[PDB]
């Protein structure tokens, strides 16, 4: 018989699962798996006693009744939602074998729903302390919020167009006018832009929990980005108005709140989730949940206990090892159906497919493949694919690391997973930028990249098409900058993809001559349509609708600045970029033929160059144009004339129909869309119907043309 | 007490649906917010039919609503409605359906798979079906041949992933339920259920709706004991007490609590841990090794023939045995069920998702369903399974039947990193557990000899030194291989110890060992069995006499060599098979034998190597293998014994004890030859002497000395067919 808060509540043998704190007959049951642990304690905080690092209460647990196994458990009867827990491990101190067991750490349970150490953002704790003590959010016996209803959307994968967001920037700049800047609430006032922009899905840039201070006391930096996590189960609390308001229950809710709305404007939503490491890096970094529970479990090691760097962030997550793989499905499950996420997308996926030195033969058969070699089928992805749950939402997959390993259409998928597909972007940034070689890799990116998915037996659906993203340049210094200008990350430039294959339209930097800003428009838009004419999910990233830039810097995970807000007020002044890439997603919304659920067959696509049916395959060609037979708009015509000089495209004859002229990255807008708002559309179709009556279309070097064939 | 519906229209707007049952009837609120796609009201056309409740402005004209009842003691229904403008277009969800809501019957949860209680009462219902894209519950009262109620699923409500659900707010008047998948009509098994009916041959279960209750472990403590100090005893649960001579009230034998009551018989023997045969559901006819289900125990072992009996009874006999320090270690097939591929056959998961739970087409040779182990979801079938036998039953230990079948993928292939078993040796709950791999298999395919693997964790059933065994005792093997199964068998547990080697003489299946002394035809050859003489039972004194001092032999080197000596159901009292090498052929124990002579001379044999074993526990009770030089090996006079002499079936062991309280010596002759031989004892210090111990040709009282004294160097002569074991004071 025993008691825990001064007698007033007892403490029972409890049982060893679920892990975690989890509510149960008026108690809380707490379960931890700790194997190199020779004993265990649990550690209750109150608010004002955490503030303080102190401990309210310390459980000690018996290795006798409070030990299932590799599982610590213990019940605690009693109202302990409005607490805070931790653990406390004493085993063996060995870091050169591999163990970092030490009694004066107060761990986070990994399987905590919600870490409180600190409410604002960017600011460090009480005396400038950046690592703060961290403990658990105990749950109440209910949960306290209406989702009102909602229901999964389950949007086929063809038919979205994803928008990757980064959920602070989305809404911290003064000019978003909004109640809570860079929150959740903030960002659920902006969902109906995001509506109207043609956007009906959106990737959120790590939520989890994450330290933003861990680069400032050394230096003066920041982690904007958030891609190093501290726990995975629980969301980022400094992302919501709340902070660690109700020991953190309400920022919890406010993420909820936050997909409720989403789900109610017909948006699905993708969590960015970085299970390849942790926040608390190599030997060298903090200890906060993971080292000191198990290290030798959670971390991938050589024989002498240095830590294998596959992420290239100090340490790799030990994905495969069995463990840990039932700890990944239970968050991506806990995420799906206690969040209600739609998807997710995962950071260095590869690192997922990297063997555990679990079955080096020493270990396995006690004497003479090794750890970190990549599987045919690994044991992570198996279970993720094949899950009752997690089978039937988007995996989309970053089939790369910083190891080496590059994984692009061979990403073991079980004909279920998608990838980023980063050739897609190198073959159009190569293209759209007048480079030789490229127009039959530029077809076959229009066509859902055939080469890579379908002799897999995936889909064009299953490549997910983009050709900017939160690394690398914007959409607007993509054409801006030759190279990149990281300077500012204070690492003497050395940081970003080198090659970045853009091209700065002529003369460098935001100051050049008109014609050099109107080719600049040019090829914003012909990017634009070259994304929304594939055939595969186009995926942009935010602020490319408007023309954000960052100045050259193509590696902003460092800078709480405007460089990398959403800019309202910059929007306004580039609505015509906006108008153009709304008015083309909507036109692939209404095309039949453009989110195919196969690929393009030959009956359906057929390729034109200059000439009808005479494309030009050849090494010094630049231009691809091609006609798709469409069950709503007849038939459309698309080309792409990447050359720097001007060309009278032929179209083809279809007797008894005229070519009608839609989209021209050329015109100068709004005409560079046509639409029946335009109260004179029709004159403008007459000053070039000499040309269409021929069957004739004089494009401008580097743009992009689409026609739509009516009756005539 | 309301449920909410957000059904995401095709003209960019919501509809929300929410019904709340009435303390009987439904009432079901429409509510149609926002504005401009709906521009002049709309009507709510409930089934396209003549009536339709327009749609009146409810909240400020910006949320316009409707609101229907549906009379009481309807059962569950499905309220499908579109929704037409002021201009006769229609409105349908996003996925171009008409809006369907339950009534009657709420979303319900994917988690927990299977049956479970929530807080307020309702009770919810989890599947996974992959392949189905249609699935319903069947619920049965207390007889019920049809369903006595009938709750089809909406795919787009009731399904998240590949997970049917839906949650029910009581089911009083109902007994059980069942699930139905695809459309065929067939009622089927709940894999998760932790409670199940009774079998009924097309076949048919139901998982009974009722829990159960709450057990009072009281303190029970798991033995824990050391894998070294074992000696472990299989039993069938059926077989080992059903007979009238067990002196058991009917329908308490051939029941776990048969099995507790004989708990003095299992320490009379010095045995600390007991081996089940499967305890899961099986068909009749296919027999225990062909399990329908995995999370109860088979209904026929219980005094009630119920399964909530069977669930109390075996945790009844799992507490009395931990109470008395002996472990419990089930035998569990994993690798194949009693489903067939027709659809009479399929009862539980052939029928779900055969996609996921079993090979494509199954073996080559083989009519029984083969399970996808290494699919993920047989994977988390199987793993719940162990973990509810070790959290729910207080279960020490898993020997797993056919385990090399474990180690082959989807394919048919032979896996190199075999994911189920890594996630077995490796599953946080089951560190202290015991797993055992058994390479028998109840098929008819023999899979292959390879390396299974196993961590340092993993023992073994070691079939190697059986056949050894029998072979020198049969005067057809070498001596080296008496000399490495004596050992602990180290070329196959070199890195693993003497301990992880389960070694026996006789199984379940095959011959007994009153039947390897007795049946020796042509057919037997594979049993490696000597009919000492004369084939079947005979009077000739010198082949009886011969025979027990082959089974004293038997039972000597089994409880002599390293290793965890496996003591087979009736080996110790005779229990004949007849001359018949299949399990199913074995029968009730017959417990008169236990008064007999040659009973009582086989029992106090195995009590008192048992006795041996537990005292020298610094010999036989090793967690290391025997260091390279306390061992010796001699023949007929202190000399090089003939190892590669085919001809040579005599052989001697000397162990030095070593003194690291003072140890004695162990000298061990094993004479299968048919003529006697001469034994020269080892050389022992001034003032010690050999004792002799065991001499197995002499009779009961002097056949195992607690004694004879020898001085050292002396020469003692080996009867033909013997084994002797002196021990230095
Ligand atoms: O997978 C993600 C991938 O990349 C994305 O973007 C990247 C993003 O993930 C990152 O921001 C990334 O930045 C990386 C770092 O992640 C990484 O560290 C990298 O290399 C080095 C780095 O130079 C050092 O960090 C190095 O050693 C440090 C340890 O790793 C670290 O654990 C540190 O530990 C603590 C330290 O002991 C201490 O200073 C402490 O700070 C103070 C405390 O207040 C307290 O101790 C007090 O007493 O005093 C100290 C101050 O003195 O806190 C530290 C940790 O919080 O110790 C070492 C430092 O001495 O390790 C790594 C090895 O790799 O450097 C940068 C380079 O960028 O780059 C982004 C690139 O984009 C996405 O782009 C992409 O989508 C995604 O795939
Ligand atoms: O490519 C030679 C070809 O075109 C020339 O015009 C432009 C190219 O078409 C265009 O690609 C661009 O070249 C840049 C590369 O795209 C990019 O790698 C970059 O970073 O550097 C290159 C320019 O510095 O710009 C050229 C014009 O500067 C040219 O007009 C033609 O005569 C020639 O045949
Ligand atoms: O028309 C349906 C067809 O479209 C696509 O095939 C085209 C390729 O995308 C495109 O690269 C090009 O392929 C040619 C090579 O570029 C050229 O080097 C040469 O050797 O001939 C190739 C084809 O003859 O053109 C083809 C169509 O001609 C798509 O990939 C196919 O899956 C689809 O069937
Ligand atoms: O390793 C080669 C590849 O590595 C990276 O993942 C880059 O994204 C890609 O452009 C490059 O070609
Ligand atoms: O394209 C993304 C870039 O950053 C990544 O973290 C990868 O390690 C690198 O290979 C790649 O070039
Ligand atoms: O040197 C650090 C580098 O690590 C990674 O591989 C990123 O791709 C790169 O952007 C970053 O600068
Ligand atoms: O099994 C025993 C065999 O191997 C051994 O190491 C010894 O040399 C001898 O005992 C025999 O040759
Ligand atoms: O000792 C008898 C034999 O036993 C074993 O199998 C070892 O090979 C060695 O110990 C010896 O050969
Ligand atoms: O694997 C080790 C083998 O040889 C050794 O020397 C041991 O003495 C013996 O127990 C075993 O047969
Ligand atoms: O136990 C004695 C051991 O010594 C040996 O050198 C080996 O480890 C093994 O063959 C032997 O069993």
């Amino acid at each position: 018989e025993r008691y825990a808060l001064g007698g007033a509540c007892r403490v029972l043998a409890g049982m060893p699962a679920p892990l975690g704190a989890t509510a149960l007959d008026g108690g809380v049951n707490f379960a931890v798996y700790s194997a190199g642990a020779s004993a265990a304690s649990l550690c209750l905080f109150t608010p004002d006693d955490l503030e303080a690092d102190e401990v309210t209460e310390e459980v000690p647990l018996d290795p006798l009744f409070n030990r299932t196994g590799n599982v610590w458990h213990v019940f605690i009867e009693g109202e302990l939602h409005n607490m805070l827990y931790g653990y406390r491990f004493d085993g063996m101190f060995a870091p050169h074998c591999g163990q970092y067991f030490d009694v004066s750490n107060v761990v986070v349970d990994p399987y905590a729903k919600a870490v409180i150490s600190r409410g604002e953002y960017g600011v460090p704790g009480p005396g400038g302390d950046c690592w703060p003590q961290m403990a658990g959010m105990i749950p109440l016996p209910y949960s306290t919020f209406d989702w009102q209803g909602d229901l999964p959307l389950r949007y086929p994968q063809k038919d979205l167009v994803i928008y990757e967001m980064h959920l602070r920037g989305f809404t911290k700049h003064s000019s978003s006018n909004v109640e809570h800047p860079g929150t959740y609430i903030g960002a659920i006032s902006k969902l109906d832009y995001l509506k109207e922009l043609g956007v009906n899905c959106v990737e959120l840039m790590p939520c989890h929990e994450f330290n933003e201070l861990e680069y400032f006391s050394c230096s003066s930096k920041m982690n904007f980005w958030g891609y190093s996590t501290i726990n995975f189960f629980s969301p980022m609390i400094r992302y919501s108005s709340g902070g660690i308001r109700n020991c953190g229950r309400d920022a919890i809710n406010e993420f909820k709140t936050f997909v409720r709305e989403a789900h109610k404007r017909g948006i699905e939503v993708i969590m960015d989730v970085v299970f390849n490491h942790t926040a608390e890096g190599n030997e060298k970094g903090p200890i906060l949940s993971f080292r000191g529970i198990d290290n030798s479990t959670y971390y991938m090691l050589a024989p002498k206990g240095e830590f294998y760097n596959y992420s290239g962030c100090g340490n790799t997550f030990n994905c495969n090892h069995p463990v840990v793989r039932e700890f990944i499905v239970d968050c991506l499950r806990y995420w799906v159906t206690e969040m209600h996420v739609d998807g997710f997308r995962f950071d260095l996926a590869s690192i997922m497919t990297r063997g555990c030195s679990l079955w080096d033969p020493v270990n396995v058969y006690g004497s003479p493949t090794t750890t970190g070699t990549p599987l045919a089928t690994p044991p992570l992805i198996d279970m993720i694919s094949n899950d009752p749950i997690l089978g039937d939402v988007k995996l989309i997959a970053e089939a790369w690391d910083a190891g080496g390993l590059y994984q692009v259409g061979q990403f073991p998928h079980w004909k279920i997973w998608s990838e980023w597909n980063g050739k897609y972007r190198d073959i159009v940034r190569q293209f759209i930028k007048g480079t030789d070689g490229f127009a039959g890799g530029f077809a076959e990116c229009l066509c859902g990249s055939p080469h890579l998915y379908q002799a897999g037996g995936r889909k064009p659906w299953h490549s997910i098409n983009f050709v900017c993203a939160h690394d690398g340049f914007t959409l607007a210094d993509l054409v801006t900058y030759n190279k990149k200008y990281n300077s500012s990350n204070g690492e003497d430039n050395r940081d970003g993809e080198n090659h970045n294959l853009s091209w700065n339209c002529g003369e460098e930097g935001e100051f050049a001559g008109l014609s050099v800003k109107r080719l600049r428009k040019r090829q914003m838009r012909n990017f634009f349509v070259s994304l929304m004419v594939s055939q595969g999910v186009p995926m942009f990233y935010m602020g490319d609708e408007y023309g954000h830039t960052k100045g050259g810097n193509n590696n902003t995970y460092c800078h709480d600045h405007y460089v990398n807000y959403f800019r309202w007020d910059k929007k306004e002044e580039s609505s015509d970029l906006q108008r153009f890439c709304s008015l083309m997603t909507k036109f692939r919304k209404q095309c039949e033929s453009l989110g195919l659920a196969d690929f393009p067959t030959a009956q359906r696509l057929h390729w034109h160059g200059h000439q009808p049916g005479k494309p030009d395959w050849s090494e010094t060609s630049r231009f691809v144009a091609f006609s798709t037979k469409d069950e709503t708009k007849g038939e459309i015509y698309v080309a792409f004339n990447a050359s720097h000089l001007p060309a009278v495209v032929g179209l083809p004859e279809r007797p008894g129909y005229r070519w009608e002229p839609l989209v021209d990255t050329g015109k100068p807008a709004p005409y560079d869309f046509l639409t029946d708002d335009l109260p004179d559309r029709a004159h403008a179709v007459h000053l070039f119907s000499h040309f269409l009556n021929s069957n004739l279309y004089p494009m401008l070097s580097y743009s992009s043309i689409i026609l739509e064939l009516q009756p005539d | 007490a309301r449920s909410c519906y957000r059904f995401r229209t095709d003209d960019d707007g919501v509809v929300d649906v929410a019904v709340s049952g009435e303390d009987g009837g439904y009432a079901v609120s429409v509510e149609v917010p926002g504005t401009r796609g709906r521009e002049g009201g709309l009507v709510l056309r409930a089934s396209g039919s003549g009536e339709g409740v327009p749609l009146a402005p409810a909240a400020g004209g910006a949320s316009l609503a409707a609101e229907l009842s549906f009379d009481p003691t309807r059962a569950p229904f499905y309220l499908s409605f579109l929704l037409t403008d002021a201009s006769g277009a229609e409105i349908r969800t996003h996925r171009k359906t008409s809006f369907r809501v339950p009534v009657g019957v709420g979303p319900g949860s994917p988690a927990p798979l299977g049956m479970s209680i929530s807080g307020d009462g309702a009770v919810n219902f989890a599947v996974y079906s992959k392949n189905a894209n249609a699935v319903s519950l069947y619920l049965y009262a207390a007889a019920g041949d049809e369903p006595a109620l009938e709750i089809d699923l909406d795919p787009y409500i009731h399904r998240t992933g590949n997970v049917w659900h839906v949650s029910l707010a009581s089911v009083d008047g109902y007994v059980s339920y069942a699930f139905c998948c695809g459309g065929i009509r067939r009622p089927l098994l709940d894999p998760y259920a932790k409670v199940i009916g009774d079998f009924v041959s097309s076949m048919r279960c139901f998982a009974s709706l009722a829990i159960a209750p709450s057990y009072n472990w009281g303190r029970d403590r798991h033995p824990r004991l050391p894998l070294e100090k074992l000696v472990v005893y299989r039993a069938n649960v059926a077989l080992f007490t059903k007979d009238r001579s067990s002196g058991l009230p009917d329908d308490a034998a051939g029941t776990f609590t048969g099995l507790s009551a004989k708990v003095e018989h299992f320490r009379s023997l010095g045995v600390n841990a007991i081996l089940l045969e499967p305890v899961f559901p099986f068909h009749q006819v296919k027999g225990p090794y062909f399990p329908y289900h995995f999370f109860s125990p088979m209904n026929l072992y219980s005094s009630k023939g119920l399964s909530v009996s069977a669930i109390k009874s075996m945790k009844d006999m799992v507490r009395v045995m931990h109470r008395n320090g002996i472990e419990v270690l089930l035998e569990v097939v994993f690798t194949h069920t009693a489903e067939g591929e027709s659809e009479c056959q399929t009862i539980s998961m052939r029928g779900i998702d055969n996609s996921s739970y079993y090979i494509a087409n199954g073996i080559a040779g083989c009519k029984a369903s083969i399970l996808n182990c290494n699919h993920p979801v047989t994977q988390k079938l199987i793993l719940d399974s162990l973990r509810h036998w070790v959290l729910d039953f207080h279960v020490d230990g898993f020997c797993f039947i056919n385990a090399p079948f474990l180690v082959r993928g989807p394919g048919g292939e032979y896996l190199s990193r075999p994911p189920l078993l890594e996630a077995i040796t490796f599953d946080p709950v089951l560190s202290m557990t015991k797993i055992i791999a058994d390479p028998w298999s109840p098929l008819d395919i023999s899979n292959v000899q390879f390396p299974f693997p196993h961590w340092k964790r993993w023992a073994e059933v070691n079939t190697r030194f059986s056949i050894d065994v029998r072979k020198f005792l049969k005067r057809e093997a070498l001596i080296s291989d008496l000399a490495t199964r004596l050992c602990g068998s180290g070329d196959l547990f070199s890195t693993r110890g003497p301990a992880f080697s389960f070694n026996h003489v006789s199984r379940n299946s095959g011959l007994s060992l009153v039947d390897l002394v007795s049946f020796s035809n042509d057919d037997l050859l594979s049993e490696s069995s000597w009919n000492c003489g004369e084939e079947g039972p005979s009077e000739n004194s010198a082949v009886l006499q011969t025979r027990l001092r082959q089974i004293r032999n038997f039972l000597f080197i089994l409880f002599v060599s390293l290793g965890v000596p496996v003591l087979n159901m009736g080996d110790e009292c005779g229990h004949s098979a007849a001359g018949s090498v299949s399990y199913k052929d074995r029968g009730p124990l017959n417990w008169r034998g236990m008064k007999t002579t040659f009973v009582k001379e086989v029992t106090g044999f195995i009590s008192f190597l048992t006795a041996l074993r537990s005292r020298r526990g610094d010999i036989f009770q090793r967690r290391e293998f025997l260091k390279l030089e306390n061992i010796h090996w001699y023949g007929s006079d202190l000399c090089e014994p003939g190892w590669d002499d085919p001809t040579s079936n005599f052989l001697c062991m000397h162990i030095n004890a070593e003194v690291d309280s003072v140890r004695g010596d162990l000298y061990i002759c094993f004479n299968a030859n048919e003529e006697s031989v001469s034994a020269a004892l080892p050389a022992l210090a001034e003032g010690s002497v050999w004792l002799r111990l065991v001499d197995t040709s002499l009779a009961f009282p002097g056949f195992f000395a607690t004694v004879q004294q020898v001085p050292g160097l002396s020469s003692y002569h080996v009867e033909a067919h013997t084994c002797v074991l002196f021990e230095s004071k």
